RNA sequence: GGUGAAAUUCUUGGAUUUAUUGAAGACUAACAACUGCGAAAGCAUUCGCCAAGGAUGUUUUCAUUAAUCAGGAACGAAAGUUAGGGGAUCGAAGACGAUCAGAUACCGUCGUAGUCUUAACCAUAAACUAUGCCGAUUAGGGAUCGGACGGCGUUUAUUUUUGA
């Protein structure tokens, strides 16, 4: 009872569109539509209504995030660099 | 105000000319970084997200 | 129209010397790197080109050197000695020995002399590959 | 260290979780060490400190998010504030 | 070679040299290390704006005439110039390329550490230092090694002495510690205790920001 | 059949040993399987120091000599002749050449 | 500049060399050794946090709970593959300069993939001690690393115990 072996999200896709293009797009769709742990109130109700935009089903706060991910690589080092870089310039 | 900051911090929507309201990196996920500055004769060098 | 001084005191000054196992630069200047005061090469002394990095160019280059240098009013001189440095050999060029001494036999005072070849601290990958020059 | 401490709380002593319970035993006077998470809305904080202050109770404010603070209070579900009615043997309060 | 330079590329420019004074700081007793050249005074080029940048390499066995310290050569910058000199202050130190070298030898422990400091006014330079494993004078044993969790030990003492001295100071007081070398002195006596640590050194001495100018300092310390 | 009972390198106990560049032609060979040669020589013969000494700029002093370090791949090393091949039993002897110190 | 010696390439729009400041990426010289740790591959700058391990000491505890393993499983240098980031230095392919009768090479100037890193694959090496794992007995010696024990001395310590 997999019902499946490798396919897995991308099997609505029939036989169509080529493979190595089927098997790069569920990178992104796998990741976009998974739910994560909310950061002010704790809870596992956070889910993706826009492009850019996340919100928790709980305490109804609503945070600006990735497009596919609520968090990119990217942005956390920077902010852990410029946190670093502003207590030694102030100190 | 862009001469309130230290060199190496990435930054968006930085504007042309003092006023403007904002032109120069306001696309997703880009940004512009300062590199250095001039205190005398204030005047500032940034590189843009083409390089 | 130089300026002169008392008899006692006299004036120093600092010759770069860069030679390498292919050429050999003399070249004199203040106790700094500005206002150059006189550089000669090898390759304007020898035309056998079979010499351009021997001894001998360089006491033909060090000579005339010496020569000009005086009238410009220096006495005096500090010695910077360098090899290639780096990546390089780190051991001073066959010409360098001969230039130097041959200093206190045109008489000019010779004071401080030292080398300053630039030594890495764990450097990148260095020329020549896996099996060096194979030859 | 601390939760080393609070572990011992847990099999002697008695306590109590939760934001309404804590409230009602900080009210009848007889509380005597509260813990506060590092993520409760700032409201709950600044109230829960405000009547603390008046009951000349100490608070502690535990450093991890309010599932850790749960997870070393043994139990299987996430809180945000406890109070300490009475110790057991151990020492917390020397502090 | 002659006959190369087949695609090809007023005389005399010493003619507008003129040679300038030198003078020193106030702790050293000779302030006066040589000449230095430049183009003369004209229009639409000033003489202070090509002295106003420079920097000359002394040696501190030339300055303190002592052949004792004769393996550290420091560097000063130039700052203000008055009628035909040039008035300097405190702009690093340095050892000599040869000596580095012969400090360091096989079968011992070399011991390292670095440290930037900052006093009340505003200064900000870093230093450096070095220490040696000392042998014994009835040893047999030829290695003479320490143990790792003894090692970490040294140098946190190590660390800590560098910053406590060095916390309340100016740059002419510094100086007066660095001279006689009150560092090495203290960190021997002080970790003699755990192991000997022989051939205490400061390498040198770099600065990185500087306060505003104070041209009334720079008068008050030079020139008396 | 084997030459060496160290097979030539000297290490016993651990899996390699981050490689160094022969001084001479740059080729890599392991830390322990190279010919290392320590060395402190002057600045210049003794017959330059005369001439140096006589313009000594203060009282009378001898300029300091260098030390050096170098480290050579075999076969490079033994066309310099720094070391040459021995005999059948002399192999297996690890003591420093003897240096005379009156040198007849 | 570069070679056994030449030659490409770069230059008064100042090469090369000198001094101060800044940026990028890799790497932790010397100390470093018949010296250490790990199952192997491998592992070297400081400090903080997190878990792990051998030996030693022991008049603590359980009491045969053990050894090697067909199939089965985890890790597994370098090169190589798929998408990003980064791309300083070296440098497969390749273009030029020389040598040579020829030289698709050995010598020189550049230089793409790669060499770095994130998320996934590949599972081979002279992966060598060319020497499987557990257990018992058998000859003399001096060095060396970690722990413990005994001893006359020395050394410098708000010292004495201890350290060495
Ligand atoms: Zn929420
Ligand atoms: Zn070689």
């Amino acid at each position: 009872s997999k019902r499946t072996k490798k396919v897995g999200i991308s099997g609505k896709y029939g036989t169509r569109y080529g493979a190595s293009l089927r098997k790069l797009v569920k990178k992104q769709e796998v990741t976009q539509h998974a739910r994560y742990t909310c950061t002010f109130c704790g809870k596992n109700s956070v889910r993706r209504t826009a492009v850019g935009i996340w919100s928790c089903k709980s305490c109804k706060k609503t945070m600006a995030g990735g497009a596919y991910t609520v968090s990119t690589p990217a942005a956390a080092a920077m902010r852990s660099t410029l946190r670093r870089l502003r207590e030694i310039t102030e100190a | 105000p862009l001469s309130s900051v230290p060199e190496g911090t990435v930054v968006s929507n930085v504007e042309e000319k003092p006023g403007d309201r904002g032109a120069l990196g306001r696309t997703s996920g880009n940004y512009v970084t300062v590199v250095g500055h001039n205190p005398d004769e204030g005047k500032t060098r940034i590189k843009l997200p083409s390089g | 129209l130089g300026p002169q001084v008392r008899e006692g005191e006299l004036v120093f000054g600092v010759a770069r010397i860069f030679a390498s196992f292919n050429d050999t630069f003399v070249h004199v200047t203040d106790l700094s790197g500005r206002e150059t005061i006189c550089r000669v090469t090898g390759g304007m002394k020898v035309k056998a080109d079979r010499d351009e990095s021997s001894p001998y160019a360089a006491m033909l280059a060090a000579q005339d050197v010496a020569a000009r240098c005086k009238e410009l009013g220096i006495t005096a001189l500090h010695i910077k000695i360098r090899a290639t440095g780096g990546n390089g050999t780190k051991t001073p060029g066959p010409g360098a020995q001969s230039a130097l001494r041959a200093l206190a036999r045109s008489g000019m005072k010779i004071g401080r002399i030292e080398d300053v070849t630039p030594t890495p601290s764990d450097s990148t990958r260095r020329k020549g590959g896996r099996r060096g020059r194979r030859l | 260290s601390i939760g080393a401490k609070l572990a011992l709380v847990i099999k002697s002593g008695k306590v109590v979780l939760g934001y309404r319970s804590t409230l009602k035993a900080l009210r009848s006077g007889k509380a005597k060490l509260i813990l506060i998470a590092a993520n409760t809305p700032p409201l709950r904080k600044s109230e829960l400190e405000y009547y603390s202050m008046m009951s000349k109770t100490p608070v502690h404010h535990y450093s991890g998010t309010n599932i850790e603070l749960g997870t070393a209070c043994g139990k299987l579900f996430r809180c945000s504030t406890m109070a300490i009615l009475d110790a057991g043997d151990s020492d917390i309060l020397a502090d | 070679v002659g006959k190369n330079k087949r695609l090809s590329k007023v005389q005399d420019p010493f003619t507008r040299k003129d040679w300038y004074n030198i003078k020193a700081p106030a702790p050293f007793a000779v302030r006066d290390v040589g000449k230095t050249l430049v183009n003369r005074t004209t229009g639409l080029k000033n003489a202070n704006d090509a002295l106003k940048g420079r920097i000359f390499e002394v040696c501190l066995a030339d300055l303190q005439k002592d052949e004792d310290h004769a393996f550290r050569k420091i560097k000063l910058r130039v700052d203000e110039v008055q009628g035909k000199n040039c008035l300097t202050n405190f702009h690093g130190l340095d050892f000599t390329t040869d000596k580095l070298r012969s400090l360091v030898r096989k079968w011992q422990t070399l011991i390292e550490a670095n440290v930037t400091v900052t006093t009340t006014d505003h200064y900000l330079l870093r230093l450096f230092a070095i220490a040696f494993t000392k042998r014994r004078p009835n040893q047999i044993k030829k290695t003479t090694y320490a143990q790792s969790s003894q090692i970490r030990a040294i140098r946190r003492k190590m660390v800590e002495i560098i910053q406590r001295e060095a916390a309340s100071c100016t740059l002419h007081q510094l100086v007066s510690k660095l001279i006689p070398e009150v560092i090495g002195r203290e960190i021997e006596k002080a970790t003699q205790g755990i192991y000997p640590l022989q051939n205490v050194h400061i390498r040198k001495v770099k600065l990185l920001k500087q306060p505003k100018f104070d041209l009334g300092a720079l008068m008050a310390l030079h020139g008396e | 059949v084997k030459k060496r009972k160290n097979n030539g390198r000297n290490k016993k106990g651990r899996g390699h040993v981050k490689p160094i560049r022969c001084s001479n032609c740059a080729r890599c060979t392991p830390k322990d399987k190279a010919i290392k040669r320590f060395t402190i020589r002057n600045m210049v013969e003794s017959a330059a120091i005369r001439d140096i000494s006589d313009a000594s700029v203060f009282a009378e002093y001898t300029v300091p000599k260098m030390y050096l370090k170098l480290q050579y791949c075999v076969s490079c090393a033994i066309h310099g002749k720094i070391v040459r091949v021995r005999s059948r039993e002399g192999r297996r002897n690890r003591a420093p050449p003897p240096r005379v110190r009156y040198n007849k």
